[PDB]
């Protein structure tokens, strides 16, 4: 177990494995409401399943933190919560749609 | 340090003062000691090295509580780590020219200016029109003593910049003054301003 | 090996192209162009409607995590209809990378405020409004930040004169600092420096 | 004496440096960077120098990179003395300021 | 590599020997006595002060101070009105006019430096191809009116003749670094 | 015109107005307003001064670089007067005292010095000579100072026949010795007014208008040789004025009469002061000499100035005479004084 | 959701410019003419917008050139004649456009210098 | 070009010619491009400039001492690509970057030649030709110039 | 000719925000005059408010009226919170500036400007 | 040299001097007109003409890198001297 | 340096340091204020041959940015490989 996470205001999580299993599974469920053709779904499911396997694969907190490569497992849990938050927002935003509007002819031409 | 580090009147004025959490440090745009005071392990000299900073050995001081006292210890320990770097520069200083050996950018030597027709011309154009920079934009940042000091520079192809935006590290630090001063007394705002290392030449421009 | 020309690298340019395609596949509703400069810097140019979603994904996505807003600023290009180019420079500490997200604006087309995404932007958006007159929706406290109180105009607009229109002096008759039309003992001397010969064949424009 | 809101009003030293830079060459503009963080002069010049070198696509020679890191770290000790002692000066400890400003 | 500045919680046990030390630290103000000692040591150090204006701070031959217009060893002005100091001046501090002289020479009829626009960058010193304009070593020339700090050609030539003995030796000590 | 005096610019500080004025007396109350008006339009101003340099500092910021030239002069030495009026196209005389000193009496200040200046200006070849006098200047006047002014006008016009003579009434402003004089009576509990102030009429004029019409006379073609009466737009009985002043300062107004001879004797005591007298016999006389009615003399409006009412500008003079309880009271809280058409 | 604004764009009231310098100023939209001392044609590609010259006078102290015109050094650059007109339009400046002067194509021929019977026979190389 | 010199020898120096009060000649600056010779011959019709000598000693001028006086002679100042032929009246007075260019018209005659008027700090410096194909092409008379 | 609105959908819905800003500016003159110790009268201050609102009487684009209202609220706030000073408030009254004559002859006598 | 005008003002080496009626003379009252008294035109005329053998001679002003850019002067026109365009020294050919 | 040995003992003890070895003031160990002349070296392009500028010109190697997307299974990628965690200092991990 850890005395501290080393980040001011990031509290030690006593049961990281269970906590991460929850977040990834919660994330995989919300992903099922996207269109099957949406890239955000296809890509975010690879990432989650990649990181879900490692949790089920390594029982040791210290050895897990090296596999996930995301810092202290408290940061990884935090980042998982950020990811699940974004999947909710992406669903309403619906960014997979075609381009909303093209720019004028020379909007991005440089130098003029 | 004998006068401040272990003094109980210094610690009381600085410990638990202006505490900033890591995740709020990042979201507020903080950088430098305001980041490393809160435990975040980031230093552009280490992560995105420039010049010869990837050849000199030194340690980055990190904090554990993210208050005015840890930042003070980080700055004091950085001064010691700069001393570590200076010793290496003095021994590894190499021989050679000092400006790039390309006289369409860096002016020639005065001795050549007064002897070579190519050198006089290049001197004349560099000190009147200046050199032309190819069109493009760049965001350059360095670990300045206060934190990430950035230039966003836009070239239109001429000898004058088109746009030059300066990223002052102290600009976002000052914006976090309100946040860092919740539940503190007027005599702590004086300390929180000091711990952020504020110079208004960069903040205002 | 050339002791005067900057080392070119190789891998970073390939990596940032892969991520640029990544971002464009995921946000096709907003992305208008993706490029990587020879300096090796990734640029995403988005429709202004896409600002908040685009910076939100780039902040919270797991293969991005651009959590620091290095800075936010505008560039004034009068020849364009949307004369204001808004630039976001973002930093990822997780992946030790940087990314530039650009959108545009005109005088009467405000941008959404990202204060809900990056608190760092609060003062940066005040500075864009002050210096360029680009309004931001939903800003908690949109007001001048750098110019004098009651200063009229947006002095970083290209058509704003360098010395401005008014200047201050103390007037002993009324006993206060007054503002008056600008008159200079010496005018700023404009130098025509551009050479009439082309310096970069690689940037030559077709004469069509 | 409890602080409820902090409302920093800056702009009392806004001098239009970014607009003035637009009417200068890349060399005429260099001294403006000395006067930004005017306690960290040579560090500011380096930030500007590395930007233009990137755009020019040129490389400074090996010795000048060691001069710039040498003076880059002298300026940090300069900047940290100002930060530490003027910070201690506000809190009420004025002696360290006089010791380090001799350095 | 990173180090911890304020981490030490490798907690030890409070021995009676150590608890009595913590108490003596708190009750007897020991660390506050150590600070009193450091300022007492400074009282018996020699002060760093110098006896101005009878003693002066050190300067190098490169020191950028007051401006001056130089001559050739024959007494002819070096300035040929090329106007490069004017094109480089970051502050637009130099104003120049020129015309053919009575002998046909290329020489300035006007040469001003508004010493209140000048930032003393020394760029004009670098741009000059004939070492005509220099920044001398004078730094003690404060005036009692603004108008006295607008130098015209006569004033700058007079500074050149005033300071030449010292300017020439500083260039002699430094031109090989240029 | 010589090529260096043709007016250029737009009448800002860095412009050129074509006026090169030597103002004699610029270090006084009306002087700072004359120099400021001259200086703000871009006029070269020569300022002869006898005081310490510290006392002319507030004028230094009244002109662009080079537009103000300070000269030391001694009114006893003619050669110093020539030194100043030598390069001018107009000379403005504002010299004056409200009291007599050891070295200069009312004849010196109001007769000899003006004549010395006008005599040197005529010899130097100055186009305009503007001389300030007084509205109640007259040889049949009770006040000793006001008779000398009447003599001085005539001396000036003997040696400078085309001199322009300005006759202001009482000038009121931030540094005046008019509204600040009555506001300071509060220190003596009560306000002694001869005949209770009901026989004296006053038509005071704002200093900025006096100074703005003096400067307008430096360029008006139709002013050479004329005499002007600069007066406010309202006549008040002294009582109502002094009552209004205390209304503007919100102090307690307790007026009582005092016969002119008892009032004149008090003024003699305060005149013994070795410094600047608080009052004098001549100042007490002048306060009760009533303003003359304006009968056939061009006034402020003929020089393009619209007189400013005493009501618009009193509060800027009198707010500093209030206590904390009334500092913020606005102009409207005070009832305006009552005017009289005689 | 869109709205219909049946009027031309005018942003004069937002630019904070004094009335003096919007109504009495005439801008000149033009491509600069090639400097005739040089042969390069790289300063003849973009359109410029400049303001009518106003008075300059001599400073009494030093003889410098004084100005009361804030727009004397203003020079906007545009890519097309149309972009420059639109910018002046939405700003209220009365403009005056001059059409691009291109060098007409000419017939060159080294071999013409030696003509058996035409006046183009040069008498010296 | 390059940024260096690898020429370690002495330079040539050619004596100047006095060809009138308008055009100053400092012929050490000549690059023997013969633009002056072709202009004079074919635009002014004054076959009096030519090249004497040969090889590295070849020199442009008039051999004898002739004045290049012509109503169009001032245009050699423009077409000479270097400082070999410069304007005497204008000499030493200004630098190009200083000057402000106002595109005006010439009224010395009824041809209405398009000109450029260089000014510096409120003062007229020199008149230059503005190109107009249908009027003056790229030339002006000496009276205009 | 179709464009995104800022706040108002057309001029009538924008004049509603104008009158609401004019109300607020009208209520605040007596305080500004009292707190800043200005040397003017309320009537004179309120007239100046009306004068500035009529300076922009010709604006018709609804988006423009949105950004004038946005600015005017910022100006109102700078005054209510006393971020401005006497000098700043008094700048609206141009008390030191002589006004340039609007007749041809006076301009002709005074210089080259139109 | 330092000629004096009829008005009594000293004439600078560039020939400037305020007229009699120029008011701008007031700046020198109780003060002085800064004038440099070593007229470079007068000093350069005092130098003797250096005689050289060759027909082309290089002048750098002396001091090598402490002078002006090195230029060459033709000496063929044997009726006038060759003058340096930088330092104003004069040269003439021996034969 | 001029301090008596009694005051040296007093201030060494009061500070708890050996001040005499490391004095704030500067005496003889500074550099001489007049040094011999330098002779600075040239650069790598001071060759007389094999030194055409076009082969060592950086400004001309710049090109316009690559356009990856514009208006004219696949594995997921990161902007770069993840950063390595820093290692703790061996010199002095815990100040
Ligand atoms: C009664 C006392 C109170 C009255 C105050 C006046 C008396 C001064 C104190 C006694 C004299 C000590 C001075 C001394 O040590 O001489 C060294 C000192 C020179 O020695 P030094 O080269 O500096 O070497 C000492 C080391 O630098 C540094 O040496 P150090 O720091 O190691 O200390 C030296 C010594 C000194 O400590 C002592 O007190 C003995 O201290 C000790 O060794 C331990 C103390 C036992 O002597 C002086 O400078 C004389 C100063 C007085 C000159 C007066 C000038 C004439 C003016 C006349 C008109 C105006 C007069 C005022 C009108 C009122
Ligand atoms: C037989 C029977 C025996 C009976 C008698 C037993 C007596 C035992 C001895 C007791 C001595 C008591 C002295 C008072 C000591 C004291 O109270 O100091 C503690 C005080 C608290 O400081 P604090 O930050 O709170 O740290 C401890 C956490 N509470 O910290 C302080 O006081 C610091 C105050 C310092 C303020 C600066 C003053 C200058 C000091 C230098 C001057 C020295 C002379
Ligand atoms: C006005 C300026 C002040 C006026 C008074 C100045 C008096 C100057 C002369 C004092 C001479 C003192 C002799 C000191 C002898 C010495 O060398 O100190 C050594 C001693 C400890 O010896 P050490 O070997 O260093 O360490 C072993 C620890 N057991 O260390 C000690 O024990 C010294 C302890 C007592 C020293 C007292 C001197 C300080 C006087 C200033 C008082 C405070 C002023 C504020
Ligand atoms: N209420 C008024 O103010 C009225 C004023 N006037 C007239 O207006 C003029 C100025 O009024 P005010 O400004 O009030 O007068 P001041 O009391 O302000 O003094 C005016 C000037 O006179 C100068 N002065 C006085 N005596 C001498 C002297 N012996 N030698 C040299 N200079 C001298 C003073 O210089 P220093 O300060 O160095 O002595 C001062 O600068 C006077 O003629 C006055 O009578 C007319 C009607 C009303
Ligand atoms: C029987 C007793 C009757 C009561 C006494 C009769 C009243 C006589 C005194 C009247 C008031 C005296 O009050 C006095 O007013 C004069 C006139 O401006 C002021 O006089 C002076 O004030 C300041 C001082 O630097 C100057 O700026 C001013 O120019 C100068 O005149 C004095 O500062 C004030 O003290
Ligand atoms: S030192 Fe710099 S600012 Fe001063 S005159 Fe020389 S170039 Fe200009
Ligand atoms: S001082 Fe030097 S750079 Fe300036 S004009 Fe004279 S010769 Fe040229
Ligand atoms: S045009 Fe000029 S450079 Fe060409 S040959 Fe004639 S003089 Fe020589
Ligand atoms: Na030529
Ligand atoms: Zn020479």
């Amino acid at each position: 177990l850890k005395k501290t996470t080393g980040l001011v205001g990031l509290a030690v999580c006593d049961t990281p494995h269970e906590r991460l299993t929850i977040l990834y599974t919660k994330t995989l469920d919300i992903l099922k409401h996207f269109p099957k053709h949406a890239a955000y779904r296809k890509y975010t499911e690879q990432i989650t399943n990649e990181k879900l396997d490692m949790v089920k694969a390594e029982p040791d907190v210290k050895k897990l933190e090296a596999l996930l490569q995301g810092g202290e497992v408290e940061e990884v849990i935090l980042q998982a919560e950020k990811e699940l938050s974004l999947a909710r927002k992406m669903l309403k935003w619906k960014p997979w749609e075609p381009l909303v509007e093209e720019p004028p002819a020379n909007q991005w031409k440089w130098p003029i | 340090e004998e006068m401040l580090t272990n003094n109980r009147i210094w610690r009381n004025r600085t410990v638990d003062i202006g505490v900033v959490t890591a995740e709020d440090a990042l979201n507020y745009g903080f950088s430098g000691v305001m980041l490393r005071g809160s435990g975040i392990q980031w230093d552009l000299r280490k992560t995105q090295p420039y010049d010869v900073y990837d050849q000199v050995e030194f340690d980055v001081p990190i904090g554990s509580r993210g208050d005015c006292y840890d930042r003070y210890l980080c700055r004091v320990e950085e001064m010691r780590q700069s001393l570590r770097i200076i010793e290496q520069c003095l021994n590894k200083m190499p021989p050679g020219e000092i400006k790039v050996d390309d006289a369409k950018v860096s002016p020639p030597k005065r001795a050549e200016m007064k002897t070579s027709m190519e050198s006089l011309i290049h001197h004349f154009k560099l000190y009147t029109e200046g050199y032309q920079v190819p069109p493009g934009a760049t965001y350059t940042a360095i670990e300045a003593p206060k934190g990430e000091f950035g230039v966003y520079l836009v070239s239109d192809g001429s000898s004058r910049p088109y746009r030059c935006k300066i990223k002052a590290p102290g600009f976002a630090h000052l914006a976090g003054l309100d946040k860092m001063s919740k539940g503190h007394m007027l005599a702590d705002v004086v300390a929180i301003i000091g711990t952020q290392d504020i110079v208004f030449g960069e903040i205002d421009r | 090996k050339r002791p005067t020309v900057r080392p070119r690298s190789d891998v970073t340019h390939k990596q940032l192209s892969a991520f640029g395609e990544y971002v464009a596949e995921i946000l096709p509703k907003y992305v208008q162009q993706v490029q990587v400069s020879c300096l090796d810097e990734l640029e995403i140019c988005i429709h202004p409607d896409g600002v908040i979603p685009t910076l939100t994904f780039l902040r919270d996505h797991t293969n991005a995590q651009f959590k620091s807003l290095a800075d936010l600023t505008a560039v004034d290009v009068p020849t364009r209809q949307n004369r204001f180019e808004i630039v976001y420079n973002l930093l990822s500490l997780r992946f030790n990378s940087r990314i530039r997200v650009k959108t545009y604006a005109d005088e009467l087309t405000p941008i959404d405020s990202i204060v809900s995404v990056h608190i760092a932007a609060n003062w940066y958006e005040r500075e864009v409004w002050d210096m360029f007159g680009v309004f931001f929706f939903n800003h908690p406290d949109l007001r001048r930040i750098l110019t004098d109180y009651g200063f009229e105009g947006h002095p970083f607009r290209k058509d704003f004169p360098l010395t401005g229109y008014v200047e201050l002096r103390y007037d002993d008759e009324v006993k206060r600092v007054v503002a008056e039309p600008v008159e200079l003992a010496q005018e700023f001397r404009k130098f025509d420096l551009n050479s009439p010969w082309e310096a970069f064949p690689a940037y030559r424009q077709p004469p069509e | 004496e409890m602080v409820r809101k902090c409302d920093p009003h800056i702009g009392l030293l806004h001098r239009g440096t970014e607009k003035l830079i637009e009417y200068k060459t890349y060399l005429q503009a260099l001294p403006y960077f000395d006067r930004l963080d005017y306690v960290s002069m040579m560090c500011n010049e380096q930030a500007y120098s590395i930007a233009v070198e990137k755009l020019l696509n040129i490389q400074p020679p090996p010795r000048a990179q060691w001069i710039r890191v040498l003076f880059g770290e002298i300026t940090r000790i300069l900047n940290h003395i100002m930060a530490v002692t003027t910070h201690a000066l506000d809190i009420g400890a004025m002696t360290p300021f006089f010791w380090m400003f001799e350095e | 590599t990173y180090k911890y500045v304020n981490k030490k919680e490798q907690e030890s046990e409070v021995d009676m020997k150590s608890a009595t030390d913590n108490a003596a630290r708190i009750l007897m103000w020991t660390e506050l006595i150590r600070g009193l000692g450091m300022t007492l040591s400074y009282l018996f150090r020699e002060p760093a002060t110098i006896n101005y204006p009878f003693e002066k701070g050190p300067l190098s031959p490169r020191f950028r101070g007051e401006h001056a217009l130089r001559r050739y060893p024959s007494g002819e002005e070096r300035c040929i009105a090329c106007k490069l100091c004017e094109a480089i001046c970051p502050a637009q501090a130099i104003t120049i006019e020129a015309e053919p002289r009575a002998d046909g020479s290329r020489r300035t009829t006007r040469y001003d430096i508004d010493m209140t626009k000048c930032i003393y960058c020394g760029f004009c010193q670098e741009a000059c191809p004939v070492d005509a304009i220099v920044e001398g070593p004078n730094f003690e020339f404060s005036t009692e009116t603004h108008e006295e700090l607008l130098y015209n050609k006569e004033k700058l030539l007079n500074n050149g003749d005033k300071w030449e003995a010292e300017i020439a030796a500083n260039i002699q000590a430094d031109y090989l670094y240029r | 015109l010589h090529h260096a005096v043709i007016p250029h610019g737009k009448g800002g500080r860095s412009s050129v107005s074509g006026v090169v004025a030597t103002v004699f007396g610029a270090t006084g109350f009306l002087g700072r307003y004359v120099v400021n008006h001259l200086g703000r339009m871009g006029s070269q101003v020569i300022i002869p001064y006898r005081c310490d340099v510290y006392d002319i500092m507030h004028l230094r910021l009244m002109g662009d670089l080079g537009q103000l030239t300070f000269l030391e002069w001694d009114a006893r030495d003619k050669d110093s007067i020539r030194k100043a009026v030598q390069h001018s196209n107009v000379v403005i005389n504002l010299i004056g005292r409200e009291w007599e000193t050891r070295n200069f009496d009312f004849e010196d200040v109001f007769v000899n010095i003006p004549r010395a200046i006008a005599q040197a200006s005529k010899e130097a070849g100055v186009e305009r000579f503007i001389h300030v006098s007084h509205l109640n200047a007259s040889m049949k006047s009770s006040s000793k100072s006001l008779r000398s002014k009447a003599v001085g006008e005539k001396e000036v016009r003997s040696v400078f026949p085309e001199a322009i003579i300005i006759r202001p009434s009482d000038i009121f402003g931030r540094e005046d010795r008019f509204l600040n004089h009555f506001a300071n009576y509060r220190w003596f509990l009560a306000v002694p007014l001869v005949s209770l102030g009901f026989k004296t009429v006053k038509q005071p004029v704002y200093v900025a208008d006096v100074s703005k019409g003096i400067v307008n006379a430096t360029k008006d073609p139709d002013a050479v040789g004329k005499t002007f009466a600069f007066t406010g737009p309202n006549r008040y009985l002294l009582f109502h004025l002094v009552k209004y002043i205390f209304g503007m300062t919100h102090r307690t107004f307790i007026p009582y009469p005092l016969p002119l001879f008892v009032y004149s004797w008090i003024g003699k005591l305060f005149g013994l002061s070795p410094f600047e007298p608080w009052t004098t016999k001549d100042k007490v006389e002048r306060i009760h000499i009533s303003d003359v009615m304006p009968t056939d003399l061009p006034g402020l409006e003929d020089l393009g100035v619209q007189p400013t009412p005493l009501e618009l500008k009193s509060i800027e003079v009198l707010r500093r005479h209030r206590t904390y309880r009334w500092l913020s009271s606005e102009i409207e809280e005070t009832k305006p004084a009552k005017t009289v058409n005689y | 959701q869109l709205i219909t604004v049946d009027e031309k764009l005018d942003i004069t009231t937002l630019t904070g410019v004094p009335e003096e310098h919007i109504k009495t100023r005439k801008v000149r939209i033009f491509v600069p003419a090639r400097n005739n001392m040089q042969s390069g044609v790289n300063n003849t590609k973009k359109w410029k917008m400049e303001f009518d010259t106003r008075e300059r006078w001599e400073n009494p102290l030093m003889g410098w050139a004084s100005t009361a015109d804030p727009l004397s050094n203003m020079v906007l650059t545009f890519s097309a004649k149309e972009d420059a007109i639109a910018f002046a339009e939405k700003n209220g400046w009365s403009y005056d456009v001059e059409e691009k002067k291109v060098p007409k194509p000419k017939s060159k021929s080294y071999g013409a210098n030696f003509s058996w019977n035409k006046r183009t026979r040069v008498s010296t190389k | 070009g390059s940024d260096r010199s690898r020429f370690l020898e002495g330079k040539r120096a050619v004596e100047d010619k006095n060809i009138g009060p308008l055009v100053k000649t400092i012929m050490t600056r000549c690059i023997q491009c013969t633009r002056c010779i072709r202009f004079a011959s074919e635009i002014a019709g004054v076959d009096d400039l030519g090249t004497t000598g040969r090889g590295n000693d070849m020199q442009v001028g008039t051999y004898i001492e002739k004045m290049f006086m012509s109503e169009l002679s001032g245009n050699v100042i423009d077409i000479c690509p270097v400082g070999a032929l410069t304007s005497k009246p204008y000499a030493f007075t200004a630098r190009p970057w200083e000057t402000r260019k106002t595109e005006s018209i010439d009224v010395m005659d009824a041809v209405g030649s398009n000109i450029v008027v260089s000014t510096r700090t409120g003062e007229v410096m020199r008149i230059l030709p503005r190109m107009h194909e249908d009027i003056n092409e790229e030339w002006i008379s000496d009276k205009t110039r | 000719t179709s464009v995104k609105p800022i706040f108002s959908r057309d001029l009538n819905e924008a004049k509603r925000r104008v009158r609401e800003l004019y109300r607020a500016w009208y209520r605040e003159v007596p305080n500004t005059v009292h707190l800043m110790q200005l040397d003017i009268t309320v009537k004179q201050g309120r007239d100046k408010v009306r004068e500035m609102f009529m300076k922009n009487a010709h604006v018709t684009d609804p988006r423009v009226v949105d950004l004038l209202v946005i600015k005017g609220k910022m100006e109102l706030q700078e005054t209510i919170k006393v971020w401005k000073q006497r000098t700043h408030v008094m700048r609206f009254f141009h008390e030191t500036e002589t006004p340039r004559p609007k007749d041809f002859l006076s301009k002709f006598y005074m210089g080259h400007d139109p | 040299g330092v000629q004096v005008s009829p008005s009594g003002e000293k004439i600078t080496h560039t020939g400037q001097v305020y007229d009699e009626k120029d008011y701008r003379r007031v700046r020198f009252v109780d003060r002085q007109k800064e004038v440099n008294e070593n007229f470079a035109i007068d000093l350069i005329a005092q130098q003797p003409v250096n005689e050289v053998e060759h027909r082309i001679i290089a002048c750098d002003g002396g001091g090598g890198a402490l002078g002006h850019p090195k230029v060459y002067i033709n000496l063929d026109k044997e009726t006038k001297t060759g003058t340096c365009g930088y330092c104003g020294l004069q040269f003439k050919q021996h034969h | 340096a001029s301090a008596t040995r009694v005051i040296q003992k007093l201030r060494n003890w009061a500070s708890g340091q050996d001040l005499q070895a490391k004095l704030q003031l500067r005496y003889q160990e500074i550099a001489k204020r007049t040094q011999p002349p330098p002779k600075l070296p040239v650069g790598p392009s001071h060759k007389l041959s094999n030194n055409y500028y076009c082969t060592r010109d950086g400004r001309r190697e710049v090109v316009p940015p690559s356009i990856i997307m514009s208006s004219q299974e696949k594995k997921a990628v990161t902007p770069a490989p993840p950063m390595k965690r820093w290692e703790l200092s061996k010199d002095q991990p815990y100040l």
